[PDB]
């Protein structure tokens, strides 16, 4: 929601280094592995029976890139997160009935993946800014 | 409920932590206090400045209690009974704060031990920390 | 983690249920489906109309499964392994739904056993159902 | 949020039968017994060390009547729960820092208490209507 200008710069600087072909799919894959009931919403994706099956699943990697693209849109619309995700909120809440705690889980898994990729560069202040971002995205997706 | 594979994953991952346990515990605390400032209301007697010796000392205590929980993973209520008395009976910590510290610990391990933070180990560690959190927030005397 | 007083409370309160076990289980299910309609997506193969014999039969299965959980309260993972297979491995039930059914069971018990539903018994029952819920949602084999 | 008129009548008819000097104190007391960490927010209330201590505590009973009055206010303003509870949201979220999951717990404890007092009169349709009320109050109180 409200990031200080220095917080906004730090978040934007790190995001520009994100590998858009792996981080998204790894976050989704880890969600399906660490919180296995989430697999129920992805019955059309095929083999999710082992962690390697999940992380290697082409539909997981493909869909993970789409999720990561939505986070990028939220990052450029921190003032109006409710409007950017209003469509996506209707999809997840009225069509899919995803319990919103799962939104919080995915945001925290993404934060783990960012820590995994950047190591010591993912400092506690940078994490603190990202927790505000993912909380705001999760709140927007549950708005409806 | 931990699987046999979970327990193996946790013991192997915690084995790689080694002498850095206290450092990781102090870093997880610092991450929690910064990311989730409401958690600081449980430590009003602490100097919470960056690099605080009090936070470093407490981080070592937290890490060593986790080490003890790893050692006694099939007998945690007995092994952690004193800590359950502290956190559930005396401090009355809201369970949400255990999710926050657990998340911050996972972030610290991912940042410092990337080769060890596989998806399977990530899952096993999350379950292990949830089980520890249940014991410390439960009154079972 | 259940205390010994918790186990005593659950065994005494659930003992008073008796031959009404199925009736209460079916009513808790009815309460869940009406109060929280998304839970109905797990039973598309069920007739969920009011007074359905199929819900009545299921409610007895659930009630009887809880009776089995009381009977094996000190080693629920092994006793409920088949139900964990079903709920965690096969149906992949989101844990939030266990909080919903658990709440509806407490509501049913409060409505039917008001003299027994003391605050202490309420606390012990809530913990017991939370413990059953963790077993049924955990993958441990 | 959206209660049908029949739900509004059922909710209102039962609420008019509530013992306003007991039900609130029983709801707050059960929250403190069943979810004992909530006691940390009430350190100035005295003895909360046993269930009988909590249930018999006069400050629990006194504060419980005010909570019940706030639910009564929400019942007569179901259209604008956010405005009715805007001031209470500021208190609980900015001054008290109560995690909003505890709002959901208290609403569900109240439902258990209504079931306790009304028995078979607390039918599954009547419960379904009250779950909509307490959900809306919990959401309004967490609005920020
Ligand atoms: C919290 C952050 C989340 C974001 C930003 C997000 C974003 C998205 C996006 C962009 C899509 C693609 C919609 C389209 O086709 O235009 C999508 C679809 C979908 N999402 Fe999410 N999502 C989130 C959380 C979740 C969670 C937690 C779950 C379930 C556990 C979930 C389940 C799904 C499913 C099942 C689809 C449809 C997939 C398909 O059939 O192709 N989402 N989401
Ligand atoms: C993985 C979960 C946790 C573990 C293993 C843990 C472990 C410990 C240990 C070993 C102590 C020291 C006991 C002693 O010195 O005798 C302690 C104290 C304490 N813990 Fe925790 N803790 C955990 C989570 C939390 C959380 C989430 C909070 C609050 C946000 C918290 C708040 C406190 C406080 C306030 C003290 C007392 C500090 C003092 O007075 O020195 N703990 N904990
Ligand atoms: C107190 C918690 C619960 C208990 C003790 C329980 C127990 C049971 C039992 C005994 C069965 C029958 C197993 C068999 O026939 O082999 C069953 C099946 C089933 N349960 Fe649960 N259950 C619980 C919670 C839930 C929840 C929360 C859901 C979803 C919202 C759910 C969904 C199902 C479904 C879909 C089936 C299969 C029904 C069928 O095909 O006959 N259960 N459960
Ligand atoms: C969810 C429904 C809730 C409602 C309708 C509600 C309502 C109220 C009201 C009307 C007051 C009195 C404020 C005044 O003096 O004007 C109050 C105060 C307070 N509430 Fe709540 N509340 C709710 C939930 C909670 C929860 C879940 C907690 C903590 C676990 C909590 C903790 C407190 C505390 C500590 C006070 C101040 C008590 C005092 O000053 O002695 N409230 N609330």
């Amino acid at each position: 929601v409200h990031l200080t200008p220095a917080e906004k710069s730090a978040v934007t600087a790190l995001w520009g280094k994100v590998n858009v072909d792996e981080v998204g799919g790894e976050a989704l894959g880890r969600l399906l592995v660490v919180y296995p009931w989430t697999q129920r919403f992805f019955e059309s994706f095929g083999d999710l029976s082992t962690p390697d099956a999940v992380m290697g699943n082409p539909k997981v990697k493909a869909h993970g890139k789409k999720v990561l693209g939505a986070f990028s849109d939220g990052l450029a619309h921190l003032d109006n997160l409710k409007g950017t995700f209003a469509t996506l909120s209707e999809l997840h809440c009225d069509k899919l009935h995803v319990d919103p705690e799962n939104f919080r889980l995915l945001g925290n898994v993404l934060v783990c993946v960012l820590a995994h990729h950047f190591g010591k560069e993912f400092t506690p202040p940078v994490q603190a800014a990202y927790q505000k971002v993912v909380a705001g995205v999760a709140n927007a997706l549950a708005h409806k | 409920v931990l699987s046999p594979a979970d327990k193996t994953n946790v013991k192997a991952a915690w084995g790689k932590v080694g002498a850095h346990a206290g450092e990781y515990g102090a870093e997880a605390l610092e991450r929690m206090f910064l990311s989730f400032p409401t958690t600081k209301t449980y430590f009003p007697h602490f100097d919470l400045s960056h690099g605080s010796a009090q936070v470093k000392g407490h981080g070592k205590k937290v890490a060593d209690a986790l080490t003890n929980a790893v050692a006694h993973v099939d007998d945690m209520p007995n092994a952690l009974s004193a800590l359950s008395d502290l956190h559930a009976h005396k401090l009355r910590v809201d369970p949400v704060n255990f999710k926050l510290l657990s998340h911050c610990l996972l972030v610290t391990l991912a940042a410092h031990l990337p080769a060890e933070f596989t998806p399977a180990v990530h899952a096993s560690l999350d379950k292990f920390l949830a089980s520890v959190s249940t014991v410390l927030t439960s009154k079972y005397r």
